[PDB]
């Protein structure tokens, strides 16, 4: 079999419809799990350093 | 003095040149491999092969004249070359070939001998002709299951199951009239050749135009012929680039230009004015590269190529050399452009005023039948010089940056990596 | 870090400036017999640094010849040094033996990185 006769990918390849379908949904995706891991880092941290500000035994104004 | 085009029902094309001491007369057709199936593909390189045949070339060589032919992807042609005097010679034959011969050059004899010769010769390019084979395959998966992914020599395969019908059925739906420029250059006048043109009468097949088709269309995808039994490792990776007559066509080329060929066995070469090279030379990367903007009809290809025995580097020079390319969009400067502007000048002018006549006489047919003149380098340069560092980075942000790549390789190529890897590197992380 | 085409440059305006030349040069003979480098069989082109490459470059190119003779005063300089002796008077560099052997070397190659660098960076002034 000749190597110039590429397989089939058409069950794979999307159809003439958008060329960028892929790119938005991919990109979309990849952005939200950053944003979404973001915050949530950012959760972490502060709940981390929360720990170690004034327990709420130690707060006496007398 | 300005390349002459008169139509009568024979488009005729001439480019006088007063130094050259030789003459070619000829004709181009529009339709190349592209215009073949994978079926009967290498119908094109055949045709090529028994017009150059011995029958053929002995009568041509009686007369004093010398056969040329030249399978392309979106054009084919056939060439005689004499003294200026034997120019009418030269048309005789042309005219007999294409007019009178028919059953003479498709005897079985001449063509089954004909037939081995081109199936020993497709079978020696793909078993040693590595950079150009290479890069036929980056083609084929460029623009897999569309006509540029035809390679312009066929295949073994369909070359085998070729027949001398397959070759007439080519010749009557594109050897025609409407689908061909007879060309002239070297010493020669158009009038000269339009009269003894115009001598003759006929027409074999007239009005009659040739097939059409879907057009050309470029897939981000990947094909490798792993063989580790070879000495170094050949890869052609490239870009969707543009297609002839865009208004991108220069820019293109003069991108192409900024990055240029590097051949590390030639001290000059190693001087060149390219930032790529301080980052390749230190550990010797690869043997040489060479950066290219293929432009045809429907679509194009702009990237490189390359040849390597630093078998475990690869993945740096991959990466350094789109590392290079990103800089087209973000941060190319003015000298690197001009510098582009002058070598890319050299590049054309080599090109185009070239001291052969059949170098000419393919280029010009080839862009007659395309836009129906020829550009001169005049109009070339002026075109070229107007190019703005703001003009690279628009036309780089439009076919480089994140923009899917085709790549094909031989050899060991163990070290290039995946796809993926490859792709991530044609942009850099941004705040 | 201070190349040697600006150490010259003003070690030369120095040494043809009669004035100067007479009130700088003797501290500097002082300076370098207090140094004691030749006092362990070195010259002063042996101390240069060498990892950088300008003179990985000024090493290369240096010949055979006094490349072997570089490599014995190094070593033996090394050997003295470790048994924290002196080398005997008589196998001390003289004055006149501590001459500045690699220094056209490393200047040679500094001017070509020098015109390298200003060639990668020049300006078009169309
Ligand atoms: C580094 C060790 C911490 C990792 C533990 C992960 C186990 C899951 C529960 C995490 C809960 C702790 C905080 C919390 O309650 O936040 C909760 C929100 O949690 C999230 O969004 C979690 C998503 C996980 C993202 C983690 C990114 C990785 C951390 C990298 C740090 C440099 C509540 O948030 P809040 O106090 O309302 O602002
Ligand atoms: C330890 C927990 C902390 C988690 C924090 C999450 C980190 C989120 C990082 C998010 C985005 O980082 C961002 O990524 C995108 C790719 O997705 C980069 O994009 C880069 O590649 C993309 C894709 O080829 C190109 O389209 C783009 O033009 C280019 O700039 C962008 O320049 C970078 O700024």
């Amino acid at each position: 079999k000749s190597t110039y006769r590429t397989p089939n990918f058409d069950d794979v390849l999307k159809e003439n419809n958008d060329a960028d379908k892929g790119r938005s949904y991919a990109y979309f995706m990849v952005g939200a799990m950053g944003l979404l891991s973001s915050a949530g880092a950012k959760s972490t941290v502060e709940t981390f350093i929360s720990s170690m500000t004034a327990t709420a035994d130690v707060l006496a104004m007398a | 003095a300005e390349v002459t085009q008169l139509s009568n029902g024979i488009v005729v094309a001439t480019e006088h040149n007063p130094s050259a001491h030789t003459a070619s007369v000829g004709v181009v057709f529009g339709s190349g491999a592209a215009n073949e199936n994978p079926y009967n593909n290498g119908v094109s390189n055949l045709w090529k092969n028994i017009f150059l045949s011995k029958e053929n070339s002995a009568v041509a060589a009686k007369e004093g004249l010398a056969l040329s032919s030249n399978i392309s992807r979106d054009f084919q042609s056939y060439i005689v070359s004499s003294l200026p005097g034997s120019t009418d010679k030269s048309l005789d034959f042309l005219n007999q070939s294409f007019i009178q011969q028919k059953a003479n050059l498709l005897s079985s004899s001449n063509f089954e001998a004909t037939k081995k010769s081109v199936l020993k010769q497709v079978q020696d390019f793909e078993d040693n002709d590595h950079p150009n084979r290479v890069l036929e395959h980056l083609h084929s998966t460029a623009f897999q299951n569309t006509p540029l992914s035809l390679p312009t020599r066929g295949t073994l395969e369909s070359l085998e199951n070729l027949v001398v019908a397959d070759l007439e059925s080519f010749a009557n739906n594109h050897f025609l009239n409407s689908n061909a420029v007879v060309v002239g250059t070297g010493n020669i006048k158009h009038e000269d050749l339009v009269n003894s043109i115009e001598s003759k009468n006929l027409s074999l097949q007239t009005g009659t135009k040739p097939v059409l088709k879907k057009k050309a269309a470029f897939l981000g995808s990947e094909v490798r012929l792993r063989d580790d039994t070879l000495p170094k490792a050949w890869i052609s990776l490239a870009v969707e680039g543009e297609p002839v007559n865009s208004p991108n066509y220069f820019v293109a080329k003069l991108a192409a230009q900024i990055f240029g060929s590097y051949n590390a066995f030639e001290p000059a070469s190693r001087l060149q004015g390219i930032k790529l090279l301080d980052n390749i030379q230190e550990y010797q990367l690869c043997d040489n590269f060479n950066h290219f903007s293929l432009s045809y009809k429907d679509s194009g290809l702009w990237g490189f190529s390359t040849a390597t025995r630093n078998v475990t580097m690869i993945d740096d020079l991959i990466h350094f050399t789109l590392k290079q390319w990103n800089r087209l969009t973000i941060s190319v400067t003015d000298t690197e452009v001009e510098r582009a502007k002058s070598l890319l000048k050299l590049q054309l002018g080599q090109l185009y005023e070239s001291g052969n006549p059949v170098n000419d006489a393919n280029l010009l047919g080839a862009e007659v039948l395309i836009k129906g003149s020829k550009l001169s380098l005049g109009e070339a340069f002026k075109k070229i010089d107007a190019i703005t560092v703001k003009d690279v980075k628009a036309w780089a942000g439009k076919r480089l940056w994140d923009q899917d790549i085709a790549i094909a390789g031989t050899g060991q190529i163990e070290g290039l990596l995946d796809y993926m890897r490859i792709r991530s590197d044609m942009s850099m992380m941004r705040w | 870090p201070q190349s040697f085409t600006s150490i010259a440059r003003i070690g030369d305006y120095i040494l043809k400036s009669p004035v100067l030349s007479k009130l700088c040069v003797p501290v500097a003979n002082q300076f370098i017999n207090l140094a004691g480098y030749k006092k362990l069989g070195l010259k002063f082109d042996d101390l240069i640094a060498e990892e950088n490459p300008i003179m990985q470059t000024a090493l290369r190119r240096l010949p055979e010849d006094e490349s072997y003779a570089r490599a014995y005063r190094i070593i033996r300089a090394h050997q003295t040094e470790l048994t924290h002796h002196l080398l005997p008077r008589n196998e001390w560099i003289k004055a006149q033996e501590d001459v500045p052997y690699l220094l056209p070397y490393i200047l040679e190659a500094e001017a070509a990185a020098k015109e390298k660098d200003e060639l990668d960076n020049i300006e078009v002034s169309k």
